[PDB]
């Protein structure tokens, strides 16, 4: 008497949320490595696009992922190809490589890594992460709460550190956007909005980790006017 | 296999004494774990119609085995479709029930965040500030 | 517990039922004849299209009485 | 543990390095302590692994540790899987009093 | 018919302007109207913002719709249908896709009763349903509930519904939606008991897959796809990212079993073996025939 | 501490809001709760010291009883319990799937119910059984030897009838010799009541096979 | 005794880790917050709400509405836009 | 709408009077009171229908109509001014009484005549609480029979309070 | 223990008891019902008979009980043993009680199928009731036979007409 269904997606969802720059695989010549090409995800979908031709080609459309994915950045790490670092829900971090196997190219996982719980929720450190523009260390942070950072390294397999933390518990993170640096230290910028206050405030805020003693320091704290927006970073004025 | 031994969860969560309330809440745990979204979810509303008055219940391993049963149960009812039952003595005068129901509404809260969302009893003159977009339709 | 049975009796309910306010479970919270008063006070349009087309304001029963007059 | 209040976990953020179990725990959740369907490896934070510690078991920690320890299946449908490093801490009063009870 | 902010009116035309047909008054719960739709003339759902559908008839001679059945859960309504007399889809502002029935026992006395006996005049209900309302007046002060039917999680917001009864000359009405990001998905209704089986025992295999893999690479490195998410590529389980907001009941996702046909032969081979069923070939002509035939 | 008449006049439902309900923490926001839509009450058996269950209800209770599905396959004969086994695996297999797919409970409960002390459901469903056989225009042999009432003979209140007319509650009761033909009365019948697919029609009905 | 004294230790982690969790007496303020915060932050992580809320409210940018909402957790957020 | 059941074999089910009496009405519900203590029912019912109209008709045509086990069964349906006086004459007859009451207000019941210490006394009801003011302001500390007499509020301390005169204008109103 | 009594559990439905009180549940402990109590083995059962709350529950059921609850003439001839049985018994219990008649309508019955007439019931202690019926509404109900003396023994049928010679052992009704 029950009504029994069928669920099927004709096309997928075309609101392209993310997207990552890096050269992926080597398809169709033999030695060619070009930082054209690129990788889109909203959610769910996932779709991977040529360039370096003037016009945008579609390479694959990967397999149904069915998880809501809340940041895709690609990074580049010295001695290759390039895979996404990709963070979703399940609050796992995912170091996902697509690769080309038997006869059409699949995405391959190297590490995925146990983050808070399955679910968007706003303890949940995902939903901002950017990687040191050398490729040393990935960050992520979240709304409110904790912010991580997992240092990377490469060998004859991958290798991701145990976590590095700050937790603030009532500043609530908007706009993590990294700076760039030249091997010294990763720095990185957030405008925190405190969570309890009887005023607004937003004031932006420095870190920067500390190779030598492994940790993230909170280094300038600046108080702007209630009506910030954002944060990008200057590369090196010298 | 279910459907079969509700009755018989029926005459154990009724007993009198507190060992056959205790176990067999057990066998509604591992039941409901991985019975849930199979879609039968009228058996388990019985079944926890039969265990929400065991909250009160005292005693450290008749309670957690209960509670660990609500817990199961969430996930066979929904988020939403358990919280029906505990919104209302959630804060209730008596410093005793509102103790126990602040338990199983912290299992529920760290079970689900996000989950719960939709279903809070909050309306634009229930709470101060309520959002004013979830009233917004286009 | 006897005054809260004292609450459905026939004694009460006449005190309710003649003083003018209708006896049921919902006016069970309370003695005092003064809020109980409050309580049952807090208790307790069509247009019909004249053949002129103005009549678009014309309630029901107006254009039943000029039915009656028509 | 589930059996033996007086015990306390650690819970802080689970590092890369995963938890291992004594030959007498071997295959058990860490959680709930059932020996059937295993899932996932444990991760153990950095102040749970260090020295000597670290190659203990992360239940009884008193016997040294060779197998991985999974979580079950039903722990990880309950999330319990990810609240934090599921290392107990202190020994308890069981283990305690039955050291002093022989001798 | 047209819905106010609480309450519904129905205008007919006139000249000079259109004029109130009827007007009918909401029960308390519900604050707005955001979908509605019939069924022939003869009934109406009711969606809400924050509460979920109430069922109605039009009452002549009366000149009022009703209601008979409410809902036991809040749901945040953004579209609305009839799949049929008894049943109903629905969209969330969420991302759930639902669909109810309302109960045989209310059934049996809206075939066997006229409208005009529910308003006011006496139909015997059983001492339950009443006991009910005297126990619970917030609950079922509508008589009866809805039971729920199917219930799923697509994380898209649905804007509209399209109920067919045939897809390219197909046997299986099916209904197809489209969501706000854009999108468009087909429910088809599986019409045996056998291919809800095979269906339900291919979704069974490809759920956890990438669980599969894993304990089988460890049983393997004991005695002689590293990643726990191998599969899975993430961090999800189907059920659990299918359930979200409630469990899903009846709905098994046909995209989750379309993935099969995308594996290495080595790993259908392998996944197909947890079967005493037929092989790896069946599986594909099975997954492949909702498409070829079914639409 | 506002009085509860003063609290009942904010709820859509004032009669939930209880004597106690004016000594909570927060009023006005508990008043709003209980009575939103689809909350269910705390179950009433707190201010009780009775530890929820004293056996003044539960003496009498009955110990159990197998399903009649499960009862069919004869193991109530086989193991002798109140006060080698030879069972076929196919029939066992036949009982849970083929036979006993659609099978469920009697009573179940709906969504709002919950289980208080005193109750017993043996005799609700012993109450739907009761509504569901038990029909106006019908008597069985029992309570006819109890009325000393044969077969074919018209019941005692048939004159009062004819008097005063038919049944209220019943427009469409046909009464032999009255409104309906006095020879169709025979055996226990002296009166008679006389006045899709769902789009899922499965169509096909297939159990899971053991073979 | 020692149950319970665990009991009390899990509350004070649990509640550091998922922020609110009600422990016994919690006032109307203290909870409503935390509802607040968990709508907010649903209404601006999936993009479909946030679809949703950018074209109903005609806001001229995605970026501004979930800025909005983010803000919005803020108590003074309220008073800051009264004083434009 | 729930009438009364009498003369009841013991036993009898409530299976049975259910059968019995939906082939008169349809009968909501059958509270059949039992002893707890014997297990043993009382002998008596209460049938609630669920309009007025099926238990005043139930009650017509049921009435000793049916014999179970013999027995007939039975079917059956189911705050004012007052004055203290003493120093009353023994010559003052109750109807007297009430001769004299009467134009002061409308008597609801009959007045009651006591002796106290002798000391010949009487309870005298009225409907309105103005007409005992009328009854009380003339008939005060006033001789008839050739006795003075005494007209008060019978204590219940007496009756005359501020709610006493609000409910009991309502009662009347 | 328990003096080899078998204790029947509370649902099999009733060898008389010896305290018609303490049972087994559905469950296997054991119950007063009473005092609606569980004990856990005999002797706390033995301790509460021997306790004083039982006997307060006892007492208390004893006043709930006790506050609720010129013509034509027949001539009978009835014989009794000789004897024969009645050579075990004589402890002046009742010994001197002679039969007893009494007139019962019919409408009372163990079976309570016909009824419409009456019967002259006639009892003694040891031996089984009689009855006689009479569908005659009156027969020799005379009007003041002796010169009215005040003896009610029983009631004015036994003393009017009935003689007991107690020597022979045979009771005359008429
Ligand atoms: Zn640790
Ligand atoms: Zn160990
Ligand atoms: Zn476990
Ligand atoms: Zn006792």
């Amino acid at each position: 008497d029950e009504l029994y269904l069928y669920h099927l997606t004709l096309k997928k969802q075309t609101n392209f949320v993310h997207s990552c720059i890096g050269h992926f695989v080597d398809l169709e010549a033999g030695s060619k490595r070009e930082q054209s090409q690129l990788c889109v995800a909203t959610e769910t979908h996932l779709e991977l696009y040529d360039t370096a031709d003037g016009e945008l080609k579609l390479i694959a459309k990967f397999q149904n992922l069915f998880a809501t994915i809340t940041s895709m950045k690609s990074l580049d790490l010295p001695h290759w190809p390039t895979f996404l670092a990709l963070t979703s829900d399940s609050g796992n971090l995912s170091i996902v490589q697509i690769i080309m196997h038997a006869g059409a190219l699949r995405l391959k996982t190297l590490v995925n890594q146990p983050l808070t719980r399955t679910t968007l929720r706003r303890v949940s450190p995902i939903s901002y992460m950017e990687i040191d523009p050398n490729g040393r260390c990935i960050i992520l942070s979240s709304v409110e709460q904790n912010k991580l950072c997992f240092l990377v390294d490469y060998a004859q397999k991958l290798r991701i550190s145990s976590p590095l933390e700050i937790i603030r518990p009532h500043m609530v993170t908007l706009d993590m956007a990294v700076v760039d640096v030249n091997f010294n230290n990763p720095c990185f910028v957030t405008l925190e909005i405190d969570n309890a206050a009887t005023q607004l405030s937003v004031h932006l805020i420095f870190y920067v980790l500390e190779l030598g003693l492994n940790h993230i320091v909170k280094k300038a704290d600046y108080l702007v006017n209630p009506s910030a927006n954002f944060v990008l970073s200057l590369p090196d004025l010298s | 296999y279910i459907y079969f031994i509700t009755p018989l969860l029926e005459d154990a969560l009724t007993d009198r004494d507190l060992v056959h309330r205790q176990t067999a809440s057990n066998v509604i745990t591992h039941l409901a774990l991985n019975c849930s979204g199979t879609g039968h979810e009228d058996a388990f509303i019985h079944l926890m119609n039969l265990l929400i008055p065991n909250i009160f219940e005292t005693s450290p391993h008749a309670i957690m085995r209960i509670l660990e049963g609500l817990e199961a149960l969430s996930q066979a009812l929904g988020p939403g479709l358990f919280m029906n039952y505990i919104w209302a003595g959630l804060f209730h005068p008596a410093k005793n029930v509102r103790k126990a129901f602040w338990r199983v509404y912290n299992n529920m809260y760290v079970m689900y965040q996000d989950a719960m969302v939709p279903f809070y009893p909050v309306t634009p003159d229930n709470n101060e500030e309520y959002i004013e977009e979830l009233d917004l339709v286009l | 517990r006897t005054f809260e049975r004292h609450f459905n009796e026939e004694r009460h309910i006449y005190h309710l039922r003649c003083l003018g306010i209708e006896p049921s479970s919902v006016f069970k919270g309370i003695t005092k004849i003064k809020e109980a008063q409050e309580l049952w006070k807090n208790m307790q349009e069509l247009e019909l299209e004249e053949e002129d087309e103005e009549g678009n304001v014309m309630s029901k029963k107006v254009y039943d009485e000029l039915k009656k007059q028509g | 543990s589930r059996h033996q209040f007086d015990l306390i976990m650690c819970l802080k953020q689970p590092g890369v390095q995963t938890g291992l179990l004594c030959e007498k725990c071997d295959g058990k959740c860490p959680i709930c302590d059932s020996y059937v369907r295993p899932k996932r490896k444990v991760r153990v934070c950095e102040n749970c692994s260090f020295g000597k510690q670290a190659k203990n078991c992360i239940i009884c920690n008193l016997n040294v540790g060779v197998n991985d320890a999974f979580y079950c299946w039903e722990c990880c449908r309950l999330g319990k899987d990810k609240d934090g490093c599921p290392r107990i801490l202190n020994l308890g009063s069981n283990r305690l009093d039955r050291h002093f009870e022989k001798k | 018919l047209t819905a106010m902010g609480s309450t519904i009116v129905l205008y007919g035309l006139g000249k000079k302007q259109l004029l109130r047909r009827s007007v009918t008054q909401t029960p308390v719960s519900i604050t707005k109207i955001v979908s509605m739709h019939q069924w022939n003339y003869e009934r109406l759902a009711v969606g809400d913002i924050h509460e979920s559908v109430t069922l109605f008839i039009w009452d002549p001679a009366g000149n009022v719709f009703i209601p008979y059945v409410d809902d036991s859960v809040k749901r945040h309504v953004t579209v609305l249908k009839f799949l049929d007399e008894a049943t109903v889809i629905g969209a969330d502002r969420y991302g759930n896709a639902w669909t109810l029935r309302s109960p045989p026992e209310c059934e049996k006395i809206m075939s066997n009763h006229d409208p005009s006996e529910l308003s006011n005049g006496a139909i015997k209900y059983p001492l339950d349903v009443i006991t009910l309302q005297q126990k619970l007046p917030n609950t079922y002060d509508c008589k009866f509930k809805f039971q729920l039917l199917n219930h799923f999680f697509v994380n898209d917001i649905i804007t509209d519904f399209h109920i067919l009864d045939s897809l390219s000359n197909s046997d299986r009405p099916g209904c197809i939606y489209m969501g706000l990001q854009g999108t468009v998905g087909c429910f088809i209704p599986l019409l045996s008991k056998g291919n809800v089986f095979m269906m339900g025992n291919i979704e069974n295999i490809m759920a956890e897959a990438d669980d599969t893999f894993y304990l089988d690479y460890e049983s393997r490195k004991k005695n002689n796809i590293i990643c726990e998410g191998s599969c899975s590529i993430l961090g999800r389980d189907h059920q659990e990212y299918r359930s979200y907001y409630a469990p899903v009941r009846k709905v098994i996702d046909g995209d989750l079993c379309e993935n099969f046909l995308r594996l290495s032969l080595n790993e259908q081979e392998f996944l197909a073996k947890n079967l005493k069923s037929v092989q790896v070939e069946d599986i594909i002509q099975t997954i492949n025939e909702v498409r070829t035939n079914y639409m | 501490k506002p009085s509860l008449s003063q609290l009942k006049s904010q709820v859509p439902y004032p009669q939930i809001i209880e004597w106690y309900d004016c000594d909570a923490r927060y009023p006005g926001l508990l008043a709003s709760i209980k009575c939103t839509k689809n909350v269910i009450p705390v179950p009433s058996h707190w201010q009780s010291k009775k530890e929820y269950l004293s056996g003044r209800s539960l003496l009498g209770k009955r110990p159990f009883e197998l399903p009649d599905i499960i009862k069919k396959t004869n193991i109530e004969q086989m193991r002798s319990t109140l006060p080698a086994l030879d069972l076929d695996y196919k029939k066992l297999h036949d009982v849970f799937f083929k036979i006993g797919a659609n099978w469920k409970p009697d009573h179940l409960l709906c969504f709002g119910d919950v289980y208080y002390e005193n109750r017993n459901l043996f005799e609700e469903t012993n109450w739907k059984r009761m509504v569901d056989h038990k029909r106006p225009g019908r008597i069985s042999q029992e309570l006819r030897a109890i009325m000393n009432l044969p077969e074919g003979q018209l019941p005692p209140w048939c004159m009062k009838m004819k008097d005063i007319g038919l049944p209220t509650g019943y427009p469409d009761l046909k009464i032999a010799g009255l409104n309906w033909d006095i020879t169709n009365l025979k055996g226990d019948v002296y009166g008679k009541i006389i006045p899709r697919n769902y789009f899922g029609a499965l169509i096909s009905f297939e159990t899971p096979e053991f073979e | 005794m020692a149950e319970k004294q665990r009991q009390l230790k899990l509350q004070k982690i649990y509640k550091q880790k998922y922020i609110g969790l009600g422990d016994e007496s919690t006032t109307r303020e203290q909870w409503q917050r935390n509802v607040r915060n968990d709508t907010l932050n649903t209404l601006q992580g999936h993009s479909a709400s946030l679809e949703y809320v950018s074209l109903s409210r005609g806001d001229l940018s995605i970026r501004d509405t979930r800025i909005h909402l983010l803000k919005s957790m803020s108590p003074g957020y309220k008073a800051y836009l009264r004083e434009e | 709408n729930t009438v009364y059941v009498g003369n009841i074999d013991p036993r009898i089910t409530k299976e049975q009077l259910y059968e019995l009496f939906i082939q008169i009405n349809p009968v909501l519900r059958i509270k059949y009171p039992k002893d707890k203590v014997l297990q043993a029912y009382q002998g008596y019912a209460f049938i609630e229908f669920y309009n007025q109209g099926d238990a005043q008709y139930a009650i017509k045509i049921m009435n000793n109509t049916v014999r179970l086990y013999d027995r007939l069964i039975k079917v059956r349906q189911v705050p004012i001014a007052k004055l203290f006086i003493k120093n009353l004459a023994d010559s003052i007859d109750s109807d007297q009484l009430v001769k004299i009451f009467n134009k002061f207000g409308k008597l609801i019941r009959e007045p009651e005549i006591f002796y106290l210490s002798k000391l010949k006394c009487a309870y005298v009801y009225f409907e309105d609480f103005e007409k005992a003011d009328l009854a009380i302001k003339s008939l005060n500390n006033q001789l008839v029979a050739n006795n003075r007499i005494t007209v008060d509020y019978a204590f219940k301390n007496g009756k005359g309070n501020a709610k006493y005169g609000d409910d009991v204008d309502r009662l009347l109103n | 223990l328990s003096k080899g009594e078998n204790v029947p559990y509370t649902f099999q439905d009733e060898q008389v008891r010896s305290n018609p009180y303490i049972y087994k549940n559905h469950s296997g402990k054991l119950v007063c019902k009473l005092c609606n109590t569980m004990h856990m083995s005999w002797s706390s059962v033995e301790r509460h008979l021997g306790g004083k709350k039982h006997g307060l529950n006892v007492l208390r059921r004893g006043i709930s009980i006790e506050k609720s609850s010129g013509s034509v003439g027949l001539a009978i001839q009835v014989n009794y043993s000789s004897e024969v049985k009645e050579n075990s018994v004589d402890s002046d219990d009742k010994a001197k009680v002679p039969p007893l008649i009494r007139i019962v309508s019919g409408l009372e019955l163990s079976d309570t199928k016909q009824k419409g007439k009456k019967f002259l019931v006639i009892a003694y202690e040891p031996f089984e009731n009689i009855a006689i019926e009479l569908p005659p509404n009156e027969i020799l109900f005379s009007e003041n036979n002796d010169m009215d003396n005040n003896n009610d023994g029983v009631d004015e049928l036994n003393k009017k007409c009935t003689f007991w010679d107690a020597i022979s052992k045979l009771y005359y009704v008429q």
